C-alpha cells in the first residue's frame, strides 16, 4: 500500500501495531523519508506492519534489536530499486539503552550516564541479564517494556 | 593482570594463591615491608558508610606507604564523582548502596577501582579474606564441606563467597536459610560445584568443615511474627557449635549483632576474630598485585 | 509516496516530523489501516508529512485538535476513492485531555478523574485558559507539550 | 437558580441584593427563622483545615435546622470522596488545597457543592460577606473607591472580591502590593471597572472608602531580606488609619497575624470584626437561596 | 438477640435475612422511619481513623434519631476508655488498630459494642453490606460462585466476608492472590463450603458471579521488585471485566487506590458504588436489631 | 605579600600571572616538587561541607609535604573555633555558611586563613582556577568576551569571578540570567569593564569566547511554575554549544546537576572537566605564594 523505495531499508513482517515500537527500538523519531503502513493484510501472519526508511541502511546490529519485538520481521536493504540483501535476524547478544533494569537499586536506574545494559543469557526461552546487578528479565518483561 | 577489583570473578585460582602467600608474608608483621604505594594517593569513597571496612583499607594503604584521602556519607552523579577522584588520586576504594556501582565506576575511571561493597551485589575483597582464612586453617579449600547460614539472598558477602569458590573444588556447599532468603536462582546457576538447599542446620551440622553465618533482619519478612518464629534457628548457638566436627571453623564477616551466641567466642571453633585480623594483610596483598607487579 | 485510500481520512500538509504527534492528538495508536509518510517533498512547505486512516472519518471536532500542532493541515474525507469533503480547520474552543495544566496545584494535576480542560481565550496570539484554576498557556507551552 | 457555589461569578447582582436582604433579616436574630434545612444533612468536607470557616458554616446550618457531618484534615481520589458524600448528605461545603477542586466536585456531584476555598483560586462566600459589609455601611457598592492592600496574587479572597465587584460599578479599585504580589494579568483582564496598580498606600489612602487588607508572607520572596524591607508598608498602622476619610472602613477576612496594628481595633473605621459577625447570616442566606426557594 | 457486633459469626442466617428486609425498607428513604435511637447517644470511638466508616455510622445514627459523640485519632488503657464511654453513651462503635480490640471492649462494656474494624482481624458490618449487595443483585447468596482477588491474608473485610458466607451455601469461593497473601490456614479451616486457591484470575474469571477485590500493598513483599512483578495481575482491568459473565458483579469495600481500572466504573458489572450506598441503611438495620426489638 | 585569601581582590594582576606560571609547573606533575609545607599542619575547617573542595585542598597540601587535620559539618563561637585552630595548625582553609566568615576569621587569626567559600559572598580560589583555565586556553584574558549564565545573584563563584576580572581588561561580560537572579547592583558598581545584562543566551551566544554557567534552583522563585517556565533556557544544551564560535570554551565550577546537557561533554568546547583538574595545582600555587616566598 506504500510505493517502492529507491534507496534504503524495508522492514517487513512486523506484527500488526508494532511499527511504532520498531522505530523507537531504532532511535528513529530525522531528515530522511519514512513510510509506515499499519494493520495491512499479510497472507502468512493475518495482519502486519511495514516500515520503510529512505537513505539509511540498517546494520545487522541495529537490525537484531528488532527481534526483541518483531522476531518474525524481515529486513531488506534496497539500492537503485533492487533488494541487494535479505538479513538473517538473530537474537542480539547485548542490549544497551533500549531496556531499563527493574532493580530500583541498580546503578543504571539512578545515574543518568549509567546506561542500562543487558546480556542475553539464553535465546531458547529468552532470558537476559543486567550486566551491573545481575537481575534477569524474561520475554514478557522485555515486550511489556517496549510495547507497553 | 589485576586492576579493577569489582567481582570475585576478577581473581583466578593463581592470583588467589599468590595473594595467600603475600598475606602470609604481611601477617608476620616485619618492619621492612616494601612501600609499594609510596608517593601514591588512594581515595576511600564510602558513599555508603562502613567504618570497619574503611579503616581496614586505610591501614592497608598506610602500611604500604600510601597517602589517604576520602569521605564517608552524603545531586551529583556517580560518574562526575569518579572523574573528580581521578584528578585527586591513583586508585579508588568505593562502597556504594547501588548494585553495579563499582563496575560502572571502573568504566568511567582510568585509575583502579576496588569494590568494598556495591548494594546487595558483591564484596569481593571480603571473599578473598574469607577463603584465605579457610585455606590457612585446612591447608586447602578443595574438598571442604561448607555451610552458609542466615540470609543467603541479600548478602553481598555470600554472593562474593559463592562466586570465589568456583576457582576451587568444594566437596559440597550447604545453603541453610529460611525459605524467604534462599540464594537467587541466577547466582546458583553460575556455580560449578555441588550445592544443597536445606532449612535446618542441625540436620547437616555434623558434616561441615566451614560454617559461615550472616544476619537475618526483621525488616524483610511478610510480618514481624514470621521473623520471630524463624529467627532462633539461624543463630549460631553453643549447642550448634558443640555439634560441629573437632577441626571445623565458624566464620562471620563482621559486625555481628545477635546471630552468634557470644559463648561461641571462647570455643576453639570460633574463627571470625581471626578472619577480621587478616583484613589488612589480605588487602595489602590485593593492593600489591594491582600496583606492585 | 503512499497509495490512494478506498475509504477514510487523509490528513495532508502536516509540518515535517509531526505526523506522530497528530496521531497522539487523535488518540490513534487499533484495528484499522494507517499509513504515514514522513519528511516527503512539499512544493508549498518544503517538507511535509501525510497521514492516512482507512475506514474512519475524522469529525470537525477531532480535526480541529490538529490545528494546535499542524494549523497548515488539510483534512480530506475519502469515499469510494473520491474526496467527498475538504474540512476548514479552526482553532478549537475547548481542549479536553490533550494538554496538561502546568499548575502543580491544579486539581487536574492531582485527581486522575479530573481531566485537564482548556478553553481558548484568544485565537489571535493563541492563549488558552485552564477551566479549573485559570492558568494561561501560550502556543509555545502548547507545542512543547505535544511535540516535545 | 443558585445551586453550586464555586465562583463569585455564580452570583448575579439580583441574587446578591436578595442575599443582603435575607442577611438583614437573619441578623436581627429572631427566634422564628424558617428551618429550611430541617431533615437535611450538610457535610462539611474540609480537606484543607480552617476552623473559623468550618464553624461559621456549621452554625449557619444549625440555625436552619440542618444536621452536620464532616471532617477536617487527612490515597483516595477527590472524585471518590465526593461520591461518598453524596450517599451521606444533601449538600457539601468543601475547602481544598487544590485549585479548581470545588468546580470538579460540583461536576461529579448531584447534591450542591459550596466552595469554602479552593487552593489560591477563590473563596466566593467570603466575597459575599465582604460586599454585604460594605453595602451595609455605605448603602451602596456602586461608586465607591476601593484599595486592596497586601498580597494580591495568591489570595483567593482578593480574587473572589475582584470578581464579585464586576456585578457592581466601583468608581476605582486601587491595587496596593509589593511588585512581587501583583494581581495576575489573567484576573485583571476579566474586570469591567477602573483599576490602578500602586506600590505605596500613603500615596492614595486619602481617597479610599474601603481598605481591604491581606497578609504578606515571608516564604514567597527572593530572600528573607526583601520581605523584611518591604513588609512594614503593607501593615495597616494607626497612622494609615488616621489618614483615611471620616466615613471610610477597614476590612480583613480573618485570621490576622500582624498585618493590622491592634490599636486600629479601637477606631470607628475598623470593620473587620463586624465583617466576621455577618459570616453566619450571610451563609444562612446563601443556603436559603440554594434550598429554600 | 443481637447485642455486641464483634464477628461476622454474631449473625445467624435468620438475622441476616431480617436485616436485608429492613435495609430494603430503609433504602426506599421514606421520611417516616421509626426513630429507634431517639434520646440515645451512640459514641463513635475511632482509635484508628477512617472517615468513610465514621460518617456512615454517624448518618445511620442521625437517621434513627440518635445523638452522636466520638473521636478520631490519638497512655490510657483501652479498658479505661471503654469504661469512660459507658458513662457517656448508650452504645459504642469502635475501630482500632489492635486485633481483638472489639471483643475485649465488649467484655468490659455494659452498653453494646459494634466493631467497625479491629486490626487485621474483622470488619463484620462491611460483610453484612457486601452480602446484602450480592443478595439484592442475584436474589440469592446460595449457589453463587465467588472470587476474592488481591490481599487475602491481611484484609479484615475478606476475613469477615469468608466467615459470614458460612451462614449460606456458596457453590464455590475462588481465592485469587499472590502466593504471599493467601488466606490463613486458620481461617480456611473454619469454612464449610468449597474453596479453591488460584494465582491468576483469567484462569477462572469466566465462572464467577461475584468478584470481590482488595488492594495489595508494596510494604509487605520481600522486596520492591516482587511487588512490581506481581501487582499488575490483581488489578481489575477492563479486559478482566469484559471476560466476566453478563450477570456478574464486581465489588470492593472502598476506598480504592489503583486496584480497579476506572473504566470499569462505566460497565454495568461495577457494583462497588452501589455497595457503598447501602452502608447507611444496612447499619441502620443492624442498629435496629440491637435497640429496636 | 599574599597571606589571607579572603576576596578575589586580594590578588594583583602580578600575583595571578605568577600563580599561572607556578600552576603550569605543578601541572607537568614532576616528582621533585619543592615540599614547602613540610613540617607544617594546615587545618581544613569546613563548617559548611563540600567534599570536592575539601579533597582538592587536602591533595594540594599533601603534594606540598603538609599534614592535614580538619572537620566537615556541625554553641561555640566562630571566633573561639578560629582561636582553637591557631593552637593546632599553621594555616586554615575554611568554608562557612555565613557571609564574611573568612574575613572575620582572618581578623581573629594569626595564621593565614583561606576562604573556600563564605555564604553567598565569595569563593576566591575558584576564580583563580577559572581564569587560569581561560588564560591557558586563549593565552590571554584581556580582550575576551564572556557570558555568565544561570544564577548571577546568589553565586559566590560568579561574585569572585566578576571581581577577579577587574585585574584584567575583558572586552565585554554578558550577564545572562532570569530577571530574578541578576547580579547585585552593589557588585556591578565595583566593576571597571563593559558589562551587559541580557535574558536569553541565543541572542548573543555567537559572540562569546567564554561561557560560564551556574545552576538555577527552584527554591528561590515566587512559585514553582515560574521556575519551570524559565529554567529550560539557562540550560547549556547541545544546540547552544553548536552555536558557539569554534575556539570558544564552556566552564562550570562543579558539581553540576542538570544545567549542562551531558552531550556537551563530548564536544571540544567543554572545558569544565579540565577546569576541575587544575584545582590542585592552582591551590598548590596559592599555598606556595603564602608559605614559600
Ligand atoms: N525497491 C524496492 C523493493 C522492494 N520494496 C519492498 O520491500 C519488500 C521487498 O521484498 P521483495 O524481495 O522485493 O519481495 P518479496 O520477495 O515478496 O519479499 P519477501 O520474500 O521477504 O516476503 C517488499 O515488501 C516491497 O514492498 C520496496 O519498497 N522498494
Ligand atoms: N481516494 C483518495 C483520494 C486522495 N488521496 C490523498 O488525499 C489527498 C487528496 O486531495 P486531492 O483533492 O485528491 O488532491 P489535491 O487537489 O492536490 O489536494 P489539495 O488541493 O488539498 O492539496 C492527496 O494527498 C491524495 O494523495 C487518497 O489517498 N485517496
Ligand atoms: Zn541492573
Ligand atoms: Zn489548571
Amino acid at each position: 500500500m506504500v510505493s517502492k523505495i529507491k534507496n534504503g531499508t524495508v522492514i517487513d513482517h512486523i506484527p500488526a501495531g508494532r511499527a511504532f515500537a520498531v522505530l523507537n527500538v531504532l532511535g528513529i523519531k530525522e531528515g530522511f523519508r519514512i513510510a509506515l503502513v499499519i494493520n495491512v493484510d499479510s497472507k502468512k501472519m493475518g495482519k502486519k506492519d511495514i516500515v520503510k526508511i529512505e537513505d539509511k541502511e540498517i546494520s545487522d546490529t541495529e537490525a537484531n534489536l528488532i527481534t526483541l519485538i518483531a522476531p518474525t520481521a524481515t529486513i531488506n536493504i534496497v539500492r537503485e530499486y533492487e533488494v541487494v540483501k535479505k538479513t538473517k535476524l538473530e537474537v542480539p547478544k547485548v542490549v544497551k539503552g533500549i531496556l531499563k533494569c527493574p532493580n530500583p537499586y541498580c546503578i543504571t536506574s539512578n545515574d543518568v550516564e549509567a546506561i542500562p545494559t543487558f546480556k542475553t543469557l539464553t535465546e531458547k526461552p529468552l532470558k537476559m541479564r543486567c550486566e551491573y546487578c545481575e537481575t534477569i528479565i524474561d520475554e514478557n518483561e522485555i515486550m511489556s517494556q517496549i510495547l507497553g | 593482570m589485576l586492576k579493577h577489583i569489582i567481582s570475585a570473578y576478577n581473581f583466578s585460582r593463581d592470583e588467589l594463591e599468590d595473594i595467600f602467600a603475600l598475606t602470609d608474608k604481611y601477617s608476620k608483621n616485619l618492619n621492612d615491608t616494601r612501600k609499594i604505594l609510596s608517593g601514591k594517593t588512594i581515595s576511600i569513597a564510602f558513599f555508603e558508610p562502613s567504618t570497619r571496612t574503611y579503616l581496614s583499607f586505610q591501614k592497608a594503604i598506610i602500611n604500604l606507604g600510601g597517602d589517604v584521602i576520602g569521605f564517608s556519607g552524603e545531586g551529583e552523579n556517580l560518574a562526575d564523582t569518579i572523574r573528580m577522584l581521578n584528578n585527586y588520586s591513583d586508585g579508588i576504594v568505593m562502597r556504594h548502596k547501588y548494585d553495579g556501582a563499582s563496575r560502572f565506576a571502573s568504566e568511567i575511571s582510568d585509575i583502579p577501582v576496588i569494590n568494598a561493597g556495591d548494594g546487595k551485589h558483591e564484596h569481593p575483597t571480603q571473599a578473598v579474606i574469607d577463603i584465605y582464612t579457610i585455606n590457612k586453617h585446612f591447608n586447602t579449600i578443595d574438598g571442604l564441606v561448607f555451610a552458609l547460614l542466615g540470609d543467603l539472598k541479600y548478602a553481598r558477602t555470600v554472593n562474593s563467597l559463592l562466586r570465589i569458590l568456583t576457582r576451587f573444588r568444594p566437596k559440597l556447599v550447604y545453603l541453610i536459610s529460611p525459605q524467604l532468603l534462599r540464594a537467587r536462582k541466577e547466582i546458583l546457576d553460575e556455580l560449578n560445584y555441588p550445592v544443597k538447599e536445606v532449612e535446618n542446620p542441625f540436620e547437616v551440622i555434623n558434616e561441615v568443615d566451614v560454617l559461615y553465618v550472616t544476619r537475618i533482619q526483621k525488616e524483610r519478612f511478610v510480618d514481624e511474627m514470621e521473623y520471630e518464629k524463624i529467627k532462633g534457628s539461624y543463630i549460631v548457638s553453643l549447642d550448634l557449635a558443640n555439634k560441629m566436627k573437632k577441626d571445623s571453623i565458624i566464620l562471620h564477616p563482621l559486625p555481628r549483632v545477635n546471630e552468634i551466641d557470644r559463648k561461641v567466642d571462647k570455643t576453639t571453633k570460633a574463627k571470625y576474630f581471626e578472619q577480621a585480623s587478616y583484613g589488612v594483610p589480605v588487602r595489602m596483598s590485593i593492593l600489591t598485585k594491582i600496583y606492585g607487579e
